[PDB]
């Protein structure tokens, strides 16, 4: 299971986030 | 919950212990395949686990002579408090 | 030529904005539009998105300096996390032309705002994320990827990544002394 694809933690804002 | 095969703890003590004790030079790969199988456990919301894993490999890798086991374990634990911080605003004690 | 990671970082910044516009996983509302390569592209001026986006490339931008990239992937996931479709930016790395490579990268820009024609419909309620494949499993990877606190990265999983039976769709392969970097769009057999 080779391990060389890396990843933020965080997710980007939501599309309801941005709309306020 | 993976770790090469080895789903159960007890088997993941013993694929860790083998690895540690017998190879002097681990390979970069299995190192990052702990750092992930530790990662998963923070998902999976197993941090008994995960705390008993880091204090299992702690003995052991700072128990070494060959000094790659001591800055491999700093550089899993490095990789797992980072995750800790955001996932639960805090870091794992030792 | 770590100049290729300082080109490659602004390009691939540009890239992603303009595949959220142009895949409408964010209001046209919150887009700018913004010279870049001297063809236009279309920029968020949402301050969180924007950081998500520079956080992103902030931290790949070293591991580019050493060639330790293969693939920086931009992926629309779908209202269940699943991806259903995949920009990937495949990369191979002094008669120094570096000027000129820096407008061979608008011809990425120009196949991507109108790569709809080309793709089917996304369901509703996607979002994205960013994979960076590194060549070789290495400790120095994520040692050089972990400089933003807040801002963390992990060993992505088979389900950050599996796409069953994707169809490919090549938009635009470019091949110079300095940059070998193509782009291609892999989405999901269905929605």
């Amino acid at each position: 299971r080779t391990a060389n694809i890396l990843k933020p933690l965080m997710s980007p804002p939501s599309r309801e986030e941005i709309m306020a | 919950g993976n770790l090469a095969g080895a789903v159960e703890f007890n088997d993941v003590k013993t694929l860790l212990r083998e690895w540690i004790t017998t190879i002097s030079d681990p390979m970069e790969e299995d190192i990052l395949q702990v750092v992930k199988y530790c990662t998963d456990l923070i998902e999976e919301k197993d941090l008994e686990k995960l705390d008993l894993v880091i204090k299992y490999m702690k003995r052991l890798m700072q128990q070494s002579v060959e000094s790659v086991w001591n800055m491999a374990f700093d550089f899993i634990l490095d990789n797992v408090q980072v995750v800790l911080q955001q996932t639960y605003g805090s870091t794992l004690k030792v | 030529g770590q100049v290729v990671a300082d080109v490659l970082c602004e390009f691939l910044e540009v890239a992603v904005h303009l595949i959220l516009y142009v895949r409408e996983v964010y209001p046209v509302g919150i887009f700018q539009k913004r010279k870049k390569y001297n063809v236009p592209v279309q920029m968020s001026c949402h301050p969180e998105l924007n950081q998500y986006i520079q956080d992103t490339l902030h931290c790949v931008k070293p591991l580019l300096e050493k060639n330790d990239v293969e693939k920086v992937v931009v992926v629309i996931l779908d209202k269940e996390h699943r991806p259903v479709e995949k920009f990937v930016f495949e990369i191979t790395q002094i008669d120094s032309l570096l000027s000129h490579v820096e407008q061979l990268l608008a011809a990425f820009i120009l196949k991507i705002s109108v790569c709809d024609a080309v793709l089917d419909h996304n369901p509703p309620g996607c979002t994205f994320t960013v994979l960076v494949h590194t060549r070789e499993a290495a400790t120095r990877n994520m040692e050089k990827i972990q400089v933003i606190k807040d801002f963390p990265w992990i060993l992505a999983d088979e389900q950050d990544v599996h796409m069953h039976d994707p169809r490919l769709i090549p938009l635009k392969t470019m091949t110079s002394d300095i940059l070998k970097m193509q782009l291609y769009v892999e989405e999901r057999a269905h929605k």
